[PDB]
């Protein structure tokens, strides 16, 4: 079929560890959520400024 | 993968390097770590933000509404539910969307109905599983005035048949916004003069949905709760903001009573002594 | 007219009538009672989204003989319906001049906030109006009726489309056929 | 010296020697609506030069009491030259804006304002019983203040400064594209919001896309003999506006 | 794939193109467009018709029937249902079906069977779990005439047994028409002496459908309601028409009360002022 | 069939299956000013679709005792939606302008009206001993006409036709750009002006750049129980505009 | 087995969109609905007309 193996989270016994998936549905709203995507870029909210701010310097001069 | 940021072994310092020093009138969040700011020890974090997820965080079936409807037609009890649908009736729910202006995503909904027989001297009955019937009536479709009204016949409204004691009736729903996004917070009119509804219920309009017992009649009075759970998935979320601090009042807006920023205490120095010896 | 060939009709006469609104209507293809019932508005009904431009097309039933200059303007949401020629002149509109070609179409351009509106049109998800003025006049020889009709024909473009299934509010029951 | 900054839109030019670097909306800079995202088919009409210039609104006084004021666009903007025009020609309108807010005073005094940018700050009323009137909401380059202490007003907006009129924590409004005044530093606060909205254009009379509040943390003070009068000036500039929908203008 | 046609740029324009100006005598539908007789902007539409396919359209489960029959033999009350197949007593399936001429396609069909105990003032009982049976007869099969006839013997006709509790029974059926394709509308007679049946029912015969209870006897009377739903799939339609505007009188013929046209208004220029600021 | 043509400017369209070709100015289309032809430093400002589009004026009648009707540009179109706007708030101003001049009858009525477009067209007094007044040159929309013999008026223009309140021949305004409108071939006439000024710009309600003369040879005739009403309709669409020097709106 | 991969409709987070179908009955009638086929020609209808007409030119001539 059309399946599609992924890794799954670790275990309590860490340090065979994957899944696998087939959708069966037409829609893809019918898919089970996307607990696997981990995309970040704070810099939005945390330095929204037009001008670099290089920590180890003075905010103003 | 979204592993969290290991901290680098720092030593001693003293130069013209000022990582502690900033001004906040920028409106730029300070990017300091203990190492600039100290001796630290190399450390290799394995810790990861997978649970902070906005996936994760939304992604979990929250109750939105709850209605009670009967079987026999006795005084002046409703034998079916009404309801237009929207998440602001449950706090809970309520809470986590609202920490985000804009929302978009598919949703898993299910639903969990229980019946009870109303309490009587003489009751003493025998009646099959109960059946039900819950109907989406988007936004313009005929609605039932009865528990045999014509518009139960779902002919192109969706419908869901279930009968208790199977596991609770569900079922997924894309995106139905008509918008790009979901919008959570609409500080805007639903009429050009800037007059009639303000907020949400200005624009929002998911439909209504309806349920009913399909039996015909019981013996004795009984009667039926119906529960809605709704479950985003594929979520995707725009500008954040301040989490609602004062209680909700109504639904249909923001309207709040002045609320204390925080709870009280002794002064700003009072650290209770847990060091008792 | 609820039940004869005259609700179709839309008289123009000869004669001074500057400044008269021949007639006007909402932009709702399936809850604008216009609409409501024409085939692309009967369809709407089945579905709860619409997108796209519609194709009103203007036909001219007078005589041979009679000549004259429409004014067919559309107006967005968002101010009052135009009282005047020159309010309903400053938007989206169609000067149509009667001739050998007796149709004239008058595309209403979809221009919305959002991409999709509700067939169960409310302020929020408003279109906007159409008005139709004299341009001109109706000019006609002796011996010639000095009214006419005008047909109206509407259809969806092909950048039209439906999207949320239910069921339509036109069609009911108390009990089964027999 | 990054203090000073120039700012130029249109036949407007700005100065300033003591800013604090520019805050960039959410990381985004003003952009026309892109053919792959628009949903209006007639071609747009682009002032530019003519809407997308620097409009200065009525002065406030800060005063050793004041706990804060709060205007909303595109409404506020409604009486400003073209950009005032377009809105009432047009069903449909997009625009960026360059938010500059203004306040000097001297070495000797001190205080610091929150210049914050909310977007779809829906508010609530005095009365949680009652509803919020437009004209208690937004009335034009007249600016609404935040009281101290609770409202009362029947169709009024629940100045209490505390809760924003949101119902939230005035301390946590830094999450919005911001910028403070510190006057022991600052001198003024520029903020380049980009369209923020849930669709690729909108009414600018139905609806308001966005809520400027300037509330002062640190209240203003100084010694005797010192300038009493510290005024507070919102200066804020369109960018890339567009507009849809021509038809007759609308009759406020 | 079904995507919708894209919006191209256009600008002035002052020639003898006129594509504004057309003539409906000749039966041609205007192929104008926005960008024909104004200016207008390039638009990538990304919107698609994949909900308005024939198929998505009617295949959808609508209830096409629904008849009650009891357990015990009291009073005149049936025991049994009979039903003469067919999709024109359910108005609402009824009117999609209708706006072709013809159709063609497999069936999905579902049964909602529920039952009950009617009233009484001592109906204490303990009945198992009751077993439904569902027995479709072709034309011209042996018909039961009561609840123990041996025409439910079902030696080759099609049936179901299905016990309450369970998902609701359901099966498919091909393309049984003896035609091309299945006549939503005959314009003909049965006799060629043009007499006898005038329309739908001249021709159209799927047989019927019979169900009962296969337990034995009840204690006190109890009844169930059988609700029959039909959902086309690989759908095929011809010649579209001018959907039902008279509400609908007889299930076997299309006559009809002069309807309006549509609702009234003021007048031909009325429209509602919705800006009052 | 060269009779037939359509006219596409903004969100405006006109129809016509009676024309007679379109004239071109002086052979000339309207196009923007080049940078080796400007003045003005600062950054135009182009609206395009916002002013340049189709405006219809006050209809007129045309009777048989009817002698002509005259309007001047851009004046005439100073209330004129977005396009009067810009001449508020600007102190210079360009423009094409196509005039589409509507009048329709029928095969049994007669009369031929002659369309023209006249640069400076300075006008004389009723009064040679007195001035004219702006009032009686232009005002607004609303058509001024001319009269079949000599006026008396104060400040009033010399409507008398045969001079066309210019001191000259009427038959040799055919050296303006021009078309007729002939009922028994015509029903309407097309103009596209070019913008012709000795200077690269100039203040549109300061100065009127062209007016726009009917002026009916062939007197409006027919029979018994034929339509009386016979209307003449005037429509014109900016080209190519264009503003500089912005400023505070000017007070009519 | 006779699995045939198709693709899925697009989700609430577009711009594995696919999914596996196997028929397990013998006859086609128990196949799932065909909400995939989106062929179109509104000519039918729309343009019936013995001679094309292009619509940038007269109806009539
Ligand atoms: C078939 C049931 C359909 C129910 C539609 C629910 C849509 C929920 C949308 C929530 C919008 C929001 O939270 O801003
Ligand atoms: C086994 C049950 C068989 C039921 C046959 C139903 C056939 C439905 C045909 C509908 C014909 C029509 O709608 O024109």
């Amino acid at each position: 079929m059309g399946a599609q193996v992924s890794t799954q989270k670790t275990g309590a016994h860490e340090t065979i560890i994957h899944y696998t998936n087939i959708n069966y549905y037409k829609d893809a709203a019918s898919n089970s959520a996307n607990r696997q995507d981990f995309t970040q870029d704070p810099g939005k909210f945390t330095e929204p400024v037009k001008d670099i701010m290089i920590k180890t310097m003075p905010a103003l001069n | 993968i979204a592993r969290v940021a290991d901290t680098v072994a720092s030593g001693p310092s003293n130069s013209t390097s000022i990582p502690a020093l900033t001004a906040v009138e920028t409106g730029h969040t300070s990017q300091v770590e203990p190492s600039d700011t100290m001796q630290t020890r190399h450390v290799k974090n394995y810790h990861s933000r997978s649970e902070s997820t906005v996936e994760n965080f939304l992604s979990r079936s929250a109750c939105v509404y709850i209605e009670e409807y009967y079987t026999k037609d006795q005084d002046n009890v409703n034998r079916y539910m009404s309801w237009t649908i929207n998440a602001r009736r449950m706090v809970q729910l309520r809470r986590k969307f609202e920490l985000f202006t804009y929302m978009r995503f598919d949703m898993e909904i299910t639903f969990v109905i229980t019946s009870r027989q109303l309490p009587g001297t003489s009751i003493a009955q025998d009646m099959p599983p109960l059946t039900h019937q819950i109907m989406y009536i988007p936004p313009g479709g005929p609605v039932p005035n009865s528990v045999t009204d014509f518009a139960w016949q779902t002919s192109t409204n969706p419908s869901i048949f279930w009968t208790e004691g199977n596991a609770p009736p569900r079922m997924s729903i894309p995106f139905i916004s008509i918008g790009n996004a979901y919008s959570n917070f609409y500080d805007g009119w639903s009429h050009f003069s800037q007059n009639g509804v303000y907020g949400y219920n200005a624009l929002n309009n998911m439909g209504k949905l309806y349920a009913r017992h399909v039996n015909k009649d019981t013996p004795y009075q009984m009667s039926s709760t119906i529960r809605v759970y709704f479950k985003p998935k594929h979520i995707r979320v725009w500008v954040p903001r301040p989490p609602r601090l004062s209680p909700y009042i109504k639904s249909s807006n923001v309207n709040f009573n002045p609320t204390n920023l925080t709870d009280e205490r002794s002064s700003i120095t009072y650290v209770p002594d847990t060091i008792r010896p | 007219n609820l039940q004869s060939m005259d609700a179709y009709h839309i008289e123009v006469n000869t004669g001074n009538y500057q400044g008269e609104k021949i007639f006007a209507f909402q932009m709702q293809p399936g809850l604008e009672s216009v609409f409501k019932r024409t085939l692309m508005g009967e369809i709407l009904n089945y579905y709860a989204h619409w997108s796209g431009s519609i194709k009103l097309t203007f036909t001219f039933c007078g005589s041979a003989m009679a000549t004259g200059k429409l004014l067919l303007a559309y107006s967005p949401p968002g101010a009052d319906v135009p009282a005047t020629r020159k309010q309903a002149m400053l938007g989206t509109h169609m000067i149509w001049d009667i001739g050998l070609q007796s149709s004239c179409v008058l595309c209403i351009p979809w221009i919305s906030q959002t991409h999709y509106r509700l067939v169960q049109q409310d302020e929020y998800t408003s279109a906007g109006n159409v008005t139709c003025w004299y341009q001109t006049g109706i000019v006609v020889p002796p011996g010639t009726p000095n009214k006419c009709v005008v047909l109206c024909f509407a259809s969806a473009c092909n950048d039209f489309s439906v999207r949320m299934l239910r069921d339509t509010p036109f069609i009911g029951q108390t009990a089964l056929l027999q | 010296s990054d203090r000073v900054r120039s700012l130029t839109l249109g036949n407007s030019t700005i100065t300033t020697q003591e800013s604090a670097n520019v805050v960039v909306g959410y990381g985004r800079w003003p952009e026309y609506l892109r053919d792959d995202e628009a949903t209006a088919e007639d071609q747009p009409t682009q002032p530019d030069v003519a809407t997308c210039r620097f409009y200065t609104l009525e002065s406030v006084q800060w005063e050793k009491n004041s706990a804060g004021w709060w205007w909303k666009f595109p409404e506020a903007l409604k009486d400003m030259g073209l950009f005032g025009q377009n809105m009432l020609y047009h069903y449909l309108g997009r625009a960026g804006y360059t938010i500059h807010v203004q306040c000097n005073a001297s070495k000797f005094h001190q205080g610091c304002l929150l210049v914050v940018c909310v977007p779809e700050a829906e508010m609530g009323c005095s009365q949680t019983d009652k509803e919020v009137a437009a004209m208690n909401l937004t009335k034009g380059e007249a600016a609404h203040k935040f009281e101290p202490t609770k409202t009362n007003g029947e169709h009024t907006v629940q100045s209490i400064v505390c809760n924003a009129g949101m119902g939230v924590g005035v301390g946590n409004l830094t999450i919005y594209p911001h910028q403070w005044i510190n006057l022991r530093t600052n001198n003024c606060a520029t903020i380049v919001m980009p369209y923020v909205n849930s669709v690729p254009m909108d009414n600018m009379f139905r609806h308001y896309n966005f809520t400027l509040m300037v509330i002062p943390f640190a209240p203003l003070d100084y010694a005797a003999q010192a300038s009493e009068y510290v005024p507070v000036t919102v200066t804020i500039a369109p960018m890339c506006a567009e507009y849809n929908g021509l038809r007759l203008a609308y009759q406020q």
